[PDB]
């Protein structure tokens, strides 16, 4: 188990860790989060009490360094930093534990939710989507735009997701216009899986990270990318059986985890109806279809 | 964006544009099979691609052989339309290629957009106007050349005959659409109006009769009356 200590909590803030959150009061004696499972990426995120706009947070992996949070009163946010001095860190952590100034990452042992949401998410891939190579962790916020959004402005602050565009020369073979537009299997299997992503695991990882950014930060660009990656699979007649089964599990846990009151802002009616009822794969997402129907029958 | 009553004069400006109508591309007679089931039999069709300013009509004839062994033909017809329009554009010199293509039916937007990816600067637009180009096969010479074709074929016409020597494009388009609207609403009466006078003939190289200016005003009046008449007969007004 690993720990992310906090120097202090000078401003009142709701702090998220993965799918958990707790409220911290102005200058409450808070010094961080302990018992964080090793082996998964994690995200630690903040929504200030006094200005819920600009949700921000940090993607990190405890195996890649010792990280802590410290409030910056000049830039006005909780910043993640890496501590290079190892004995300084353990000492800080151990003192804060002894004083029990840390919340415990509250993982129910039956519960595989986080694993199931991050199964294919690797830090190395996150850092290629979020470019900032001097830090081992990644900042993402609610307002950050995607490379594709910037096409249709500040490039350094972009989410460099893989651009998917169904009416693009990348998607459409000359001479197979109708074929490729109505059955995206070429685009999925040759262009994206074989060409760009190299395998389904990297494709799923980006999809899962886009969903998590969309739900946790309220990032519109991330919501768009998640739906595009789902639609490219549902709109392909020819998808490996193992991808189809895994997709059903992936989406299941995403829909299961989504707040019930955010359906209006985080789910695209057209995509889900197409994907569940009209697409080639209308019959291949039994678990996702089941949960979508019992939990969001209004959207449909 | 979309084209409508408000931006109606844009059609006659000096930016090259084309209307594409696909309503006569896939044409069938539905009939009964010996077993009492229903089968379709296709007949030749055509893409109606029209420059509204110049009157130049690119009449691509769609021979029934293009459908042989194909499924979901109404869907295919939109993509074959789009394939053939794209090929026309590619065949034209650069300075003749359109800057905009307006489809008369919104179901052509995606097929045409996808076929024209090589031409990002050519705007593909729908229209809110209900244009009567479906009635093009009521023009005898157009119907004739389509039905006689034995192979794929492009035929070029000026749908305005020589009208632009005497009237503007705006007026020539309004006349064309009134004629077509009347042929669409009551083909028989419309054709009776255009030919009632044996002394007014159609030039070998024209589609419509050689009316003087005064005779055209009379003709146009009679076409309006017919359209209003049929509106009462239909609606009982
Ligand atoms: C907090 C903002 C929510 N968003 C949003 O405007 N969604 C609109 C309904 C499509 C983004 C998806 C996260």
């Amino acid at each position: 188990m690993n720990t992310v200590p906090f120097t202090s909590a000078p401003i009142e803030v709701t702090i998220g860790i993965d799918q958990y959150s707790f409220n911290v009061k102005e200058n409450q004696p808070f010094h961080g989060i302990k018992d964080i499972p090793i082996g998964h990426v994690h995200v630690i995120h903040f929504q200030h009490a006094d200005n819920s706009s600009m949700r921000y947070g940090y993607w990190f992996d405890c195996r890649m360094g010792n990280f802590y949070i410290q409030y910056d009163p000049k830039d006005g946010l909780y910043k993640m930093m890496e501590e290079r001095d190892g004995a300084k860190f353990e000492n800080i952590v151990h003192n804060f534990k002894e004083r029990q100034m840390m919340v415990s990452y509250p993982k129910i042992d039956e519960d595989d939710t986080w694993y199931n949401l991050t199964e294919f998410v690797q830090m190395d891939k996150i850092r290629k989507i979020v470019r900032k190579d001097e830090n081992q962790f990644s900042y993402v916020d609610s307002s950050m735009t995607t490379v594709q959004e910037n096409e249709l402005s500040d490039p350094a602050h972009s989410l460099n997701y893989t651009v998917i565009n169904f009416k693009s020369r990348e998607a459409i073979r000359p001479g197979h216009e109708m074929e490729d537009f109505l059955d995206k299997s070429y685009y999925l299997n040759t262009v994206m899986l074989q060409g760009i992503f190299k395998n389904s695991s990297n494709y799923f990882g980006e999809l899962q990270f886009a969903f998590l950014n969309a739900m946790f930060f309220g990032n519109y660009g991330s919501s768009l990318q998640w739906h595009a990656m789902i639609e490219l699979i549902c709109s392909s007649a020819t998808v490996p059986k193992h991808m189809l089964d895994k997709l059903d599990e992936i989406l299941y846990y995403q829909i299961k985890t989504l707040p019930e009151q955010y359906s209006d802002i985080l789910l695209n009616e057209r995509v889900w109806n197409i994907c569940l009822y009209s697409s080639f794969q209308k019959n291949s997402l039994h678990n996702t279809e089941k949960i979508m129907e019992n939990k969001y029958p209004e959207l449909l | 964006g979309a084209m409508n009553s408000s931006n109606y004069a844009e059609l006659f400006n000096n930016d090259i544009k084309l209307f594409v109508d696909d309503t006569n591309v896939y044409r069938v007679t539905v009939h009964k099979t010996f077993e009492g089931n229903v089968a379709t039999k296709a007949i030749n069709g055509c893409i109606f691609t029209l420059n509204p300013k110049t009157g130049h009509l690119f009449l691509k004839i769609i021979h029934t052989s293009v459908w042989a062994g194909q499924k979901r033909l109404s869907q295919l017809a939109k993509w074959k339309t789009a394939e053939e329009v794209s090929a026309l554009v590619r065949s034209l010199p650069k300075e003749e290629q359109p800057k905009q293509i307006i489809v008369t039916r919104k179901a052509m937007l995606d097929p045409l957009e996808v076929h024209m990816l090589d031409f990002p600067n050519i705007a593909i637009r729908p229209t809110e106007l209900r244009l009567p180009f479906s009635a093009a096969m009521s023009i005898d010479k157009l119907s004739d050349v389509v039905m006689k074709a034995t192979e794929p074929q492009m035929v070029l016409f000026n749908i305005y005959d020589d009208w632009l020597d005497r009237i503007s494009s705006y007026t020539a388009f309004s006349r064309l659409t009134l004629l077509l609207r009347a042929l669409k609403t009551n083909e028989e009466s419309a054709k009776m109006i255009l030919l009632s006078d044996p002394t007014i003939t159609i030039k070998s190289y024209h589609l419509w009769p050689s009316f003087t200016d005064e005779q055209w005003i009379t003709i146009e009046s009679q076409m309006r009356d017919l359209i209003l008449t049929e509106y009462g007969r239909k609606y009982n007004v």
